[PDB]
């Protein structure tokens, strides 16, 4: 969970803001 | 509860270089370099100055937290996970390894050790071809 999910929250935050 | 607050922090820490709890774009930028590709501060500044609730130009935690852990306005939870996904997959083919796994833990700033790679690679891959594709992905990142 937790290693895939700090990235999760981070990577979504990235392509949101960009997309 | 607190679960995500540690899951949302751990996110925080994950772009906030110098610890005090305000993402700059400096900070921002240097993410998307060791990414591959790399914004001017202009472009990094778009993207923070939209989530910014103070007005101060650096995006802080309740500002971070209140962005995710929320819904959005349009249908864009669809495109997080294609983004999501196209960070991951480095070819573009559908699939992603244990190493374009590695390559981006290695680009945010995690130092694995091969068992904690296993463990996740082993708790994406539903059916066991060790291979995450999007509906696998999908019941992953929700
Ligand atoms: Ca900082
Ligand atoms: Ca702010
Ligand atoms: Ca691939
Ligand atoms: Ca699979």
């Amino acid at each position: 969970r937790r290693k895939w999910q700090k990235t999760g929250h981070a990577v979504r935050a990235i392509g949101r803001l960009s997309s | 509860t607190e679960e995500q607050i540690a899951e949302f922090k751990e996110a925080f820490s994950l772009f906030d270089k110098d610890g005090d709890g305000t993402i700059t774009t400096k900070e921002l930028g240097t993410v998307m370099r060791s990414l591959g590709q790399n914004p001017t501060e202009a472009e990094l500044q778009d993207m923070i100055n939209e989530v910014d609730a103070d007005g101060n130009g650096t995006i802080d935690f309740p500002e971070f937290l209140t962005m995710m852990a929320r819904k959005m306005k349009d249908t864009d939870s669809e495109e997080e996970i294609r983004e999501a996904f196209r960070v991951f997959d480095k070819d573009g083919n559908g699939y992603i390894s244990a190493a374009e796994l590695r390559h981006v833990m290695t680009n945010l700033g995690e130092k694995l050790t091969d068992e904690e790679v296993d463990e996740m690679i082993r708790e994406a891959d539903i059916d066991g071809d060790g291979q995450v594709n999007y509906e696998e992905f999908v019941q992953m990142m929700t």
